[PDB]
This record gives structure tokens, sequence and C-alpha cells, in this order.
């Protein structure tokens, strides 16, 4: 199908500088996002396998954030990551192909990471999503491709009880990523300073601190919108007295009614 | 219509079965809460001619649609009203013997009104003189005491082994190809055996045999037989709840 | 009532049990009789009331009885029919539901209705040439008027345009006179409240009702059927 | 394919962004969001941005007077795509994406052009089929695999018809309101109409603009035309009077039929 | 039940003997909420009613559905039920399944002896069911005259809005009744009330028989 | 044809014994027999007219690692393994059940002496009085039906077990049926570190264990849930930087997971 070429992914992104304020659950991920590709002798001879993975679900806030941040942290080559919304479409039966080829496309490329975004677009009639579902953890459970390289799943809602139950044979390390804390909006600031020009004169701390709950994909939107009206004020370089009224607009007009 | 297929191809074979029910000598009622076997009888006539093979198995009233059963009580009772031989076997009745005491839903309420068709099959205005139906049964406590009037279940057969000699030889009948020693005395097991199942008291011989198998002996000696008959039997008896 | 049974009795059977009087008793084709009325059942009543007030032929086609793939057998299925008629003895045609093939339609995308509405058109003629000396009734009955062709429509050919009332009193107590004739009766039994009931929430096949409010009344433990199941059959169905 | 002729117009309109008025605001939003682009570029590679996907607009008047008033900006030197109407899609069977493969490549060979998406009522008017077929023409709307390319600017009629889903991948510049044309608008509507052509001195403007009621654009230079030629019929340019009112009252028939 | 052949064939000796044997087989009933009294009212033997309501059966035990017995003795056509149930001090008004009366009923039979023991009793004439119909409604789309004039010899109302507000004499009209409307007219039916539909009674008698009636109206 | 129900569950043999537990075999070697005996000593049937029954029921409480046990039997079985789920005979279309059960018994039937263990069959096995587990009555009374009047089925075994007593349907009584009926209850605290110790047998454990801490914590738990903690404790082990296990990872694990 045109749609697994499709969905072939290589492009820099976000980097490790954008951590949400989670001081553990960095070091819980990052210790298996990072670790066990950088020493693989050290978890095999220190135990007896490297750890599995995380699981971040719940709240979406500012989601898809660490995923970019795990597709750019890989020192050697990013990799690949697979969303859930493309399953759903007529003559069903792509899933099983699309799975095999690419987990034989994991194979060929040399233990290579996998990841599996929006998994509530294909858990939770049915029965012909309940093949490729099932089918699909018959192939994350079966280790004939895989069973060490990383398990990761993104949802909304825990409304799916089937991948909820079969998650404890191979799948671990239930994890929350919510909202980032006050110094770390002067981080995601930080990867934004290669965003539109910004002047030295504005300080990433005055303006990550003058506004609350402003979590890294709200304040990615704050870019955006004050990115258009720095373009449309026909301005060399851009100044936070020049587009605070598109921040504290565009966060408390949209901050009324949600 | 596809269930005339299975109930006109499959033919078990056996004309011994007919001899090997042990000492037994419009509608037939066979609760066996003491006992098993029914399947072993209705078989055995069955497996001996019974004329044909139409078997009416309970789960075959499901009606997952609309509650139309009708056509299927007067499809297949019109074919036995056509064909002039028929056998009706009713094996497992009590899944659909409720006694509809409270306010049944619509899924008892359907099964409910097929025995208002077996009411107005059996006891209105269609006689029954020439076809036969067995009801069998586990338990005598939801067998419908509406349809438990006299003038369908004429008599009660219970399958049971009250007489010594019907324990003796369904025990003769069943130690048929068992090996034994030459010290043989079959009043311990029939006489300490009261009010047991028959083809599970053939899974508890059996299941002395395969307990005398351990030590891997030819012979098997009916010490085995006595204290792995009683245990076990002890063991069936309070798993007979 | 009396007015249908008038109407068909002296326009249909009057003129049927009479051979070539057609030319000597004031000559007109008042051959088509056409009834109307979705609320009221009809259509099976009146049609057995036929067939044992007379002993003859009698063709029940339902309007969908031409609606196949092969587009040619129409004109000799009614062509058979038609000469069967004809010669073996007067019988009546019942055409049901004209509405499904009497509607006007100007694309090809269904040129199977246009074919057979121009078959249709094919023994409006032939009609036509049957005008004289034609060995057969043609009844029809119909539960839509407001898409039906003009052709039929036109004088000389549905000269009998009959109604049905939304109150079929006198048809609920003979249809629950001609039930319970045969039924057990109840004098507890009360058709006041079902006769002006069935006025507010009209509805057709009411012996089909009484019906299964008799196999609601098997129970055994209820010997003569009452208001229970009356009721009960109503909210039912 | 006939029905490819039709999606596009290959000539350049004179109609710039300088002959309307009253919304010199809203046509330098749009003109400010999809002319930075391929056109006046220091302010747009050097920040480092490139959000390739454009705003979209809806226009309550529509019937191509606005949403081509408002688009008609861009096409003054450029290339210009239209797609006009869901019925391309309707009035086939459902072959699928393929023809938004053929737009895209025809996009991809026409690079510097805009693409305008108008009368959007695919949901709106199998029906399985059209959900699916839309949700991939968002799939490959968003430009997944593709770099910045082409601005996608779409235009639709009433904004309730659109699933909430629609909103998030495919508007993510910036979108805006467009006020109601009830006296002042149809003003200047009149205006821009009635600018080339002569009219006489007792045509009054107050019975014009008060007998309308939410009419739009195509209506009123329906009866410029058709008064034009009903004038013109005596050899003359001048409109009187009582001929517009008698052109007007197709105005006033049009849409109380 | 047995009780249920015993009382509906008429068993004499088989029930007084199964009764005096078993004193709980009165109280009894089958699947339906039927005791031995509704069976023998509704199959009308007067010996067996006689004993049980002897005995002292409740009068006021009603079905699941609300049925009482004087329901069955007044639709029963019966003279000497209705003296029995009403000896015994049965509610006249007693309310069933669809809210009616035993004076619809005992009007559906066409008894006038049923209906002046009944309405003498203090009966409602006026007693309106769920869809606010009386007996006269009922009586007249039948075509009981003597009912109707024996339910004004109570100083019945002649003018009960229908549940789609018909008045009796909109039934009267609709029956094809000549003097029953002339005759609820004469005694003071109401011309002007109109019905959901918004016709008048002019309106639905057909052949012109508005005319004579609002000609009686003013005669 | 039709290989999402004839490729259920494609296994030829499993990796674990009858030797990963400890403190069963008054229990298990009733089993163990039931298994080996019929077949290797086929001839001694012939001698003693013994046939060994066909339905045996591994019941008890949920947790327990019924499956992983009856699966750690069916290596020693040495015949073909053939997963099914309980849930898997509940479908959209109707009739389904028939294709799966007389294409369980079309697999063991026409192909070669292989093992079939079936779980969650409580789940399932509800005796109602429309209705979907009366449809459960249809397909299951049929499966009954299937072993009850077939004299042939002296071929493979049909293993069942049910995770609950509760619904106990009164027709599983029978030779060929569900007539093996084996309590298993909840393992205590010195089987549940038999369990965890041949289990845990692996990992660089402490030799300074009295069990008396684990075994005090270790409060109505089951088999599984001690499996998780050992395989918790191999999964933070690692990262604790200690190679050899800690005493203080069993609470730990017990703590984290519960």
């Amino acid at each position: 199908p045109t749609v697994t070429m499709m969905q072939v992914e290589e492009k820099p992104d976000v980097t490790y500088s954008d951590v949400g304020g989670c001081k553990e659950q960095i070091e819980k991920l990052r210790e298996v996002v990072e670790t066990p590709l950088l020493h693989p002798e050290r978890f095999v001879n220190l135990g007896i396998e490297p750890p599995k993975g995380v699981l971040l679900f719940g709240p979406p806030g500012t989601g898809k954030t660490l995923c970019a941040r795990a597709v750019a942290n890989r020192t050697d080559a990013c990799f690949i990551r697979v969303i859930g919304s493309e399953l759903v479409q007529k003559y069903v039966g792509e899933g099983a192909r699309m799975v095999r080829e690419l987990f034989e496309m994991a194979r060929t490329k040399k233990a290579c990471l996998i990841f599996f975004d929006e998994i509530d677009a294909i858990g939770g009639g049915d029965n012909e999503v309940q093949r490729t579902m099932l089918e699909l953890i018959n192939q994350l459970d079966g280790f004939d491709p895989r069973g060490n390289i990383k398990v990761l799943m993104a949802t909304n809602r825990p409304d799916t009880l089937d991948p909820a139950l079969m998650r404890p044979g191979r799948l671990d390390r239930k994890i929350e990523f919510s909202l980032p804390d006050l110094e770390g909006r002067t981080h995601i600031f930080k990867i934004h300073a290669r965003s539109m020009s910004v002047e030295r004169d504005i300080r990433f701390e005055l303006l990550a601190r003058l506004c609350p709950n402003s979590t890294g994909a709200e304040i990615r939107s704050v870019c955006t919108e004050a990115g258009m009206f720095a373009i449309r004020a026909r301005r060399k370089i851009a100044t936070e007295k020049d587009f605070l009224e598109a921040v504290n607009k565009v966060i408390k007009s949209y901050a009324k009614f949600s | 219509v596809d269930p005339l297929v299975y109930n006109m191809s499959h033919e078990d074979p056996g004309n011994v079965s007919y001899s090997e029910i042990g000492g037994l000598s419009k509608g037939c009622l066979l609760y066996g809460p003491p006992g098993t076997g029914k399947t072993l009888l209705a078989r055995a006539v069955a497996s001996q001619l019974d004329c044909n093979f139409l078997k009416v198995v309970s789960s075959s009233i499901v009606d997952k649609y609309i509650g139309e059963s009708a056509r299927l009580i007067r499809e297949m009772f019109n074919y036995a009203r056509d064909h002039q031989p028929c056998i009706i076997f009713m094996d497992e009745i009590d899944a659909i013997g409720g006694r509809r005491f409270s306010e049944g839903t619509s899924a008892d309420r359907e099964i409910q009104r097929t025995l208002m068709e077996l009411l107005n099959q059996m006891d209105g205005f269609d006689t029954l003189h020439r076809v036969k139906m067995i009801m069998a049964t586990n338990r005598p406590d939801t067998l419908d005491p509406a349809l438990l009037r006299p003038g369908r279940l004429d008599r009660k057969i219970h399958i049971d082994l009250p007489n010594e000699q019907a324990r003796l030889d369904i025990l003769k009948i069943h130690a048929g190809p068992i090996t034994k020693h030459g010290e043989i005395d079959y009043e311990a097991i029939v006489k300490l055996s009261d009010g047991f199942n028959g083809a599970d008291l053939r899974n508890v011989c059996t299941e002395a045999g395969m307990f005398a198998i351990r030590a891997d002996h030819d012979f098997v000696v009916q010490e085995d037989f006595m204290k792995a008959v009683r245990k076990v039997a002890d063991s069936k008896k309070l798993e007979s709840k | 009532m009396d007015i249908q049974k008038q109407e068909v009795r002296e326009a249909v059977e009057l003129p049927l049990t009479h051979f070539e009087l057609y030319k000597q008793i004031g000559i007109d084709p008042p051959r088509g009789v056409l009834m109307y009325g979705p609320p009221g059942c009809g259509k099976t009543m009146l049609a057995k009331a036929v067939a044992h007030h007379t002993t003859a032929a009698f063709i029940r086609v339902v309007g969908s009885e031409f609606v196949q793939k092969y587009l040619g057998e129409g004109p000799r299925m009614v062509r058979d029919v038609f000469r069967l008629a004809k010669e073996n003895a007067p019988a009546i045609i019942f055409i049901d539901e004209i509405d499904a093939i009497a509607t006007k339609r100007f694309d090809a995308q269904t040129g199977a209705d246009r074919e057979v509405q121009r078959i249709l058109l094919e023994l409006l003629n032939q009609m036509d040439g049957f005008d004289q000396n034609v060995n057969v009734k043609v009844i029809m009955a119909t539960n839509r008027a407001d898409t039906l062709d003009p052709a039929l429509l036109r004088p000389g050919r549905l000269d009998r345009k009959i109604e049905f009332p939304l109150p079929d009193r006198r048809q609920k107590r003979l249809i629950f006179s001609t039930i319970t004739s045969k039924m057990n009766l109840s004098e507890e039994v009360d058709l006041e409240d079902y006769v002006a009931r069935p006025d507010k929430i009209s509805g057709a096949d009411i012996n089909s009702i009484c019906q299964e409010s008799g196999m609601l009344a098997v129970r055994e433990n209820r010997y003569i059927v009452l208001a229970k199941d009356f009721e009960k059959a109503y909210k039912t169905v | 394919d006939p029905l490819v002729t039709v999606m596009k117009v290959e000539k350049a309109p004179q109609e710039t962004y300088a002959d309307i008025g009253g919304l010199d605001n809203q046509i330098q939003e749009i003109k400010e969001s999809v002319e930075l682009p391929l056109t006046h570029p220091e302010y747009y590679e050097e920040m480092g941005i490139k959000p390739p996907k454009g705003v979209i607009l809806y226009g309550p008047p529509g019937t191509g007077k606005t949403l081509l008033a408002k688009a008609v900006a861009n096409q003054t030197s450029a290339t210009f795509l239209r797609v006009v109407g869901s019925e391309l899609i309707q009035k086939y069977l459902g072959d699928g994406p393929k023809l938004v493969r053929e737009l895209f490549r025809v996009a991809e060979e026409h690079a510097p052009s805009i693409v305008f998406i108008d009368e959007i009522d695919a949901i709106g008017t199998g029906e399985r089929e059209i959900q699916r077929t839309m949700l991939e023409l968002l799939n490959q709307l968003d430009g997944f695999d593709s770099r910045g390319d082409v601005k996608v600017i779409m235009a639709t009629n009433r904004i309730e018809t659109l699933d909430p889903a629609l909103i998030r991948p495919g508007r993510i510049d910036r979108k805006i309101e467009f006020p109601l044309p009830d006296e002042k608008t149809k003003k200047r509507i009149f205006q821009i109409h009635t600018s080339r052509m002569t009219l006489a001195d007792d045509v009054t403007l107050d019975d014009l603009i008060m007998a309308k009621d939410d009419l739009s654009g195509a209506d009123i230079k329906a009866i410029c035309t058709e008064a034009g030629l009903m004038a013109l019929r005596e050899r003359r340019m001048k409109v009187t009077n009582e001929d517009f009112k008698k052109s007007k009252e197709n105005v006033l028939y049009k849409k109380q039929e | 039940l047995m009780v249920c052949n015993l009382a509906y064939s008429g068993k004499l000796e088989e029930l007084k003997e199964s009764i005096l044997a078993d004193k709980s087989l009165a109280t009894r009933t089958d699947q339906d909420s039927r005791t031995a009294l509704h069976w023998a009212c509704s199959a009308g033997h007067t010996e067996i009613v006689e004993f049980l309501l002897q005995l002292g059966v409740p009068v006021n035990d009603k079905d699941d559905a609300g049925w009482s017995p004087l329901h069955i003795a007044a639709s029963a056509g019966r003279d000497e039920i209705v003296k029995a149930l009403l000896g015994k001090g049965a509610q006249v008004n007693a309310v069933n399944q669809n809210g009616c009366t035993p004076l619809h009923y005992a009007a559906s039979k066409n008894r006038h002896e049923i209906a002046v023991m009944l309405l003498e009793g203090g009966a409602n004439p006026d007693a309106k069911d769920h869809y606010e119909a009386t007996a006269m409604h009922r009586a007249a789309a039948k075509g009981n005259l003597k009912m109707i004039h024996i339910l004004l010899y109570y100083k019945a109302s002649t003018n009960i809005q229908d549940t789609e507000g018909n008045t009796p004499l909109h039934l009267a009209c609709d029956e094809e009744r000549v003097e029953e409307a002339k005759l609820l007219v004469s005694q003071g039916a109401s011309i002007y009330i109109e019905n959901k539909e918004e016709k008048t009674p002019l309106q639905v008698a057909k052949g012109g028989l508005g005319l004579i009636l609002k000609r009686m109206v003013e005669g | 044809y039709d290989s999402r129900v004839k490729a259920m569950e494609v296994d030829e043999r499993p990796t674990e014994q009858y030797s990963d537990i400890g403190g069963l075999d008054k229990q298990i070697q009733e089993l163990v027999e039931a298994i080996v005996l019929p077949m290797n000593h086929k001839e001694k049937f012939e001698n003693l007219g013994i046939q060994p029954p066909k339905g045996v029921l591994m019941y008890g409480p949920p947790g327990t690692g019924k499956t992983l046990l009856a699966r750690a039997c069916a290596a020693q079985t040495k015949a073909t393994f053939l997963k099914l789920a309980g849930p898997q005979l509940v479908q959209m279309f109707i009739g389904d059940g028939a294709k799966l059960v007389r294409d369980a018994f079309a697999l063991a039937k026409e192909k070669a002496p292989s093992i079939i263990f079936i779980d969650e069959l409580d789940a399932i096995g509800t005796k109602r009085f429309k209705a979907g587990d009366r449809e459960v009555q249809r397909t299951m009374l049929e499966l009954l039906n299937q072993l009850d009047g077939f004299q042939p089925n002296t071929q493979v075994k049909v293993i069942a077990a049910t995770n609950r007593v509760d619904i106990l349907d009164p027709a599983l009584l029978r030779s060929g049926r569900l007539d093996r009926k084996i309590e298993f209850p909840m393992p205590n605290e010195e089987a549940r570190a038999r369990i965890m110790q041949i289990h845990s047998r692996k990992m660089n454990v402490s030799p300074d264990v009295n069990y008396e801490e684990l075994a005090r914590c270790t409060d109505d738990f089951n088999g599984a849930q001690c499996k998780a903690v050992c395989v918790e404790a191999g999964m933070i082990a690692l990262r604790r930087g200690a190679t050899e296990l800690t005493h203080e990872d069993y609470m730990e694990g017990i703590l984290e997971v519960q």
C-alpha cells in the first residue's frame, strides 16, 4: 500500500532540551531510550537484559513532543514512528501485511526501534479491527522480530481494555506526562532560540513566568500565532513588547471558554 | 432445512449396548440426580435401531432473532407427523425448563412461549399416539410443574442403581476388558457403593486402574479397587452437592 | 355501509353473470374498479367474499409479479393470462399496488420500469381494442394516488373510484364477531372500548391480532380470552 | 477527462487587492499570510519557520464572489489552482483519493501556485466512503512527506458542517471572521459593481441597500449585466432609475423564490 | 387450577366437597390472579357465588390488571350476580385497568336492571375513564337508546368531552343515529363545542342532518 | 481455508517445563500421569480396557498461572500446542461458533495428535434462564454434543481451565466432559516462595534470604503476581547498580506493582 511507504519518517525534530519538568520520569524513560543503545553489554552482563520501555498516556496536553524528543535523541540514526489512525480505512486487511513488512524491515534495519502512536484509533462491529489489533498483540508479545528493542503506546483514554490486559506480558513502566514546570517553559524557549528571530532583549524566563498553564504545545501555538503577528508587523526582528498582546490574547482569549 | 441433514445423516453403530444397560427390566421423564447414563440408554436403543436418527438438541431453540420458533416447532413436529415412524429425544431440558416464577424477560418469555406451543400440541387440539418424546433431565426441581402433569409422563424412570443385581450387572459389563488377580470379590464393591452414577462408577473403577497402574504392575488386585473406589467415591460424595 | 358492496355488487357481479348484454343494457365501460386508503387493510376479505359469492376462476397477481430480470416475460405472462381468461372463463384479475408500476419517469437509469410501463401502455391499448366481448374483469386497488399516471385516471378506463374510511366500525364489529363466533363466548368480553380505541389507534389485520391474542390465551391457565390479551395484544403489535 | 479542465483557470484577471475596500485588514491578513512565501522572502526564509499550510477562510455570502474576491489578490501575478464544489467526488464511483493525488502531482509540478478549495460540502451533502476519503483528503493535505511546496487556502460556507477533527491538522496558521453585509458592505459592493458603469442622478441608494436582505454579489452583478444590456437596448450606456428598479425586481423575486 | 374447572364447568357437589374438604381452595388463585369468584361470575353460576359469598370471600379482590368482579357481573348480564355482589357491598366505582367503571360494561350489554341497581347504590353517572369518556359515548357508539335514557333518569350529563374533544352528540351523529341525536339535542346537548379537529356536530353529520340538528336547537 | 481460525495459535512446543514450580506435586502428579500415560502406554490400554478422560477442569482463583503451568505440562506432552481464548467465540456474524468448534475438531480430528488448551471458559459459561450467553449456550452445548454424542472421540483430549467456579454449569459432568475436578487453591507463602525460588533460580539471588520477610509480605497473593515481582526485580535490579539481587527488592516490587 502507498500508506506504508508514505508513513516513512526521517526528519530532525525536537531534541532532549524539551524535558517537561518531570525530574524522575525523564530518567525513568531516559535510562531506557538512551542507555540501552549506548551500553549494550553493560545491561547484558550487569543484568539479564536491558529494560523494555515506558508508557506515556493520559491527558494529551503537550503530547507528541517527547516522541520527537525520542526521534532526535538517538545519536546514531532517527527511528521510524507509526501512527494508529491509518488502519481505519476501506477494504480491511492491510494491517497484517503492514505490520509484518514493517517488522520485517525492522529485521532488515539491524534491530531498529519502532514507535506505535495512537493506539486508541485501533483499540477499545469491531472484529475486523480485532484481527489487526489482536494480531498486533501476537506481533508484540511474539519475540520473532524482537522482544527487547522498545515498547511504548500513546492513548487519550484508558478505555482500551484488551491492550491493558495484554500489556503486562511485555509492556511495563506506565508513567504520566501532564504539564511542565516553571523552569521548563524557559527550556522550550531555549529550543525556540532557533525559531523566528528573537531579539536578545527578550528574556525567556520573563515570558515563561508571565503565562501559567503554558504547556509546550500551547506555547508552540504562542510562537505560531505570535510568529504570524510578527510577520504581519513588517519588522526585521521580534520584540516581546510587540507580540505580548498576541501572547496574553492567545492564552487568555482562548482560556476564557477553555 | 439444515438440521435435517444432521438428523438424517449420522448413524451410530453398536447392537450390544441394548443389552449392556444393566439390570433394567407419550412422554418419558429421565431424572438421574444419583445416576448418569441417560445417554448410554437413549443412545443404546438409538444406536440399536431407532428407526431414524431424529435427535433434537436443546440448543436448537435459541432463535437469536425475533422469537418465531413456532415455524420450527410446527416444521419439525410437522415432519414428525408426516413421516410415520419417528422417535424424538429431548436431552438437557433443564436449560429450557424455566419455572417462570417471577416476571420473565424477553429471552425467557419466548422459550416459555415455545412451552405454550408444547402445551398446545400435547394437551391441545392434536394427538400424539404414534410419536414418542424422551424428556431427559438431571434435577426434579425445575421440571416445569405445569408440564409435570401425569397426562404426558405416565411413569417416572429414575436412572439409579437400587437393586444389587443392577449394580452388579453394570459392574460386570463395565469390567469386561479389565484383568484382575485370582482373588475376586464383587460384594464389597457393589455393597459399599450406595446411590452412585453409572458411567462415573466406570470412571471411578478406571480411575482405580490408573491409580494401580502407577506401580506399572500388569496384574491389578481388588485392594486398590476397594480403597480407591472407596476414597474416590467419597470424593464424589464430597463433590455431589 | 353497503355502498362498496352494492357498487361492486351491481357494477361487477351483475355484468359478470350476463353474457353479451354489454351492448344491450346501455353500453358503458365500467370495467375498471379502483380502491384507495392506506390505513384500511382491505384487499383480502373483499377478495375472499368475491371468491365465495361467485364460483369461477380468479387471477390473483400482486403488482410486483413481473419484477424480474427478464423484461420480455411480462407480455408473455399477462398475454397467456389474457388468452386463458378470454378462452376458459370470465375470470377476475386483481391488480394490486399500481403505485410502483404507475409512476412517470424521464431518465434511462430505471429503463426496466419504463419498459414495463410501456408494456402497461401496450395492454392499456389492448384493453381499448378488447372493448367488444371480452371475457375477463379487471379490478384494481392502490394505496397512493399522488404519483399515479394520468392515463389510468382517464375516464372510460377507471370509471369506479371507491374509498376507505378511517373508522372501520362495522369492519371491527364484523371482524370481532367472525372470530368470537368460533371461539368461546365470554360474557365479560366487551367491544365498546375495543371499537372506540381502534378509532383512535387504527391498524390492519385485526383478525390476526385476535389470533395472536388467542396465542397468548392458549396458556391453559385462562380458559377464555379476555381484555388482558386484547389490550396486551394491542400494545405488543 | 473533461472535468479536469473546468477545475482551475489559467487567466490573469485584473482584479487586484486595491479594487475593494472596507476589509483592508481582512485582505492584508491573507495577503500577508500567503504572499510572504516565495515572494518577498527576507521576512519568511530568514526567520526559519515555514508553515506551508495557509489560512482557511469562509464567506457567508459565498457563491465565489467574496471567496474569489479574497483569493483574487493572489491571482495578479502568479499561477492559480482552483477547486470548486465537492460534486466531483460524488458524481462518480468511489475511485478514492486518486484525484487528490492528481492535484498533488500537478501542484508538485506547479509549486509556485495557490491551492483554493471552494464549496466544501463533502459531508454536508456511499456516505460512509465520503468520511474516509475526506479524512484521507486531510491526510494527504497535511503534507507528511513533502516540504514547503504550495499554500493551501480552503474556503467553505458553514463552519458547523466541518467536523472538529478537520480543524487541528488543516487549520494551523490562522482563521478570522467576516462581518455581516447588511447596509455598508452591500453599499461598497454596489459601488464597486457600479464604478465602471454610468448611472443617472435620480438613482437613489437607500432603497437599493434597503430592499436587499442577505444577498451575495452574483445577483447584483447579474442585474448589472442585464441592466447594462437592457439599458443598452436603446443604444445608451446610462442606466436610469426605473430600469434599475425593473432589474431590481429580479433581486426581490429571486431570493424570495 | 382444579377449582377453575370446578367453578367453570359448574360441578356442584365436587366444588362443595372440595371446599368443605379444603377451605384453602377458596382463597387460592391461578397464575393470572383470578380466584374462583372470577370464574363463577364469568360463568354466571348462582349457587357457587352464593356459597363463596356466603362464606365471606372479599368482594374487592382485583386481578393483576384491576378487574373487579363487579365488572364481570355488570358485563355478564346476570341480574342475580349483581344482586349478590351489590348485596355484599361491592365498590360501585371500582377502578379497572383502563380506569373504567362497571357502568360502561353494564351499558355494553344493554342491561337495564344492572344499571338501575348500580346507579341506585350510588354510582357516579358521569364517571370518566382514562380517555375522559363516559358510558354515553359507548352506548351511543352501539345504539343503546334506552340505556342512555335510563342514564338520563339519574340526571347524567350529555356534554362529556372525550380525549379528542368529542361530545356524546359527536359520537351519536357519527354513528348515524337520528333519533338519538334528536333526543340528546332535545335533552340539552351542545352543538357549539368543537373537537381537536375543529369540526362542529353539524359538519360531522352527513346528508344535511346539521340543518335539522340546529333546526331542533332553535325549535 | 479461513486461516483466521485454523491458524489461531501455531506453537510447536514451549520452553518452560513442569520443574519450574514447587510444592504442587501432590495435585499436579495426577495431571502429569494423565498426560504421560495416555501418550506412551496405548498398548496397555487394550489389556486393561482403559479410556483416558477427554475433559479436565483446571479451575482455581485467577492469577495462579494455570495457563503457563498447563503449557509447562504441554512441553512434556511433546505434541503440538494450540491455544484458544474464551471471548473468541463471540463474533459479529451468525453461526461463527460452529465454524470455530468444528474447525478446532477439524484440526484435532484430521491433523496429527496435538494438544489444545483453552482458558477463560468461565467468562462465557453463564447459564442464563435475547442474550449473548444463550448463543454461547448454543455453541457451548454444541461442543458438549460433540463430546457426548461422539463415541469416536477417543482422540486428542480437550483441556479447559476456568478462573472462577461461581457459575458452575451442571451439564459439565460426564466421562468425556470436564470430569477431572482437581481444586487448585491459592498457594501459601511457602508455595509462593518455592515457585518464586525456582522461577528466580537464574538471577544472582543473595544467599542470605531467610524467606521470613517475603513470606510475611506475601499475604493472599497468587502465582503470576509473585512472577511479576520476580520479573520486576529483574527489571529494577539492573538499574540498581549491584548485579546481585538484594533483599529489599521483594517488598519494593510488591509495593511497586501492588
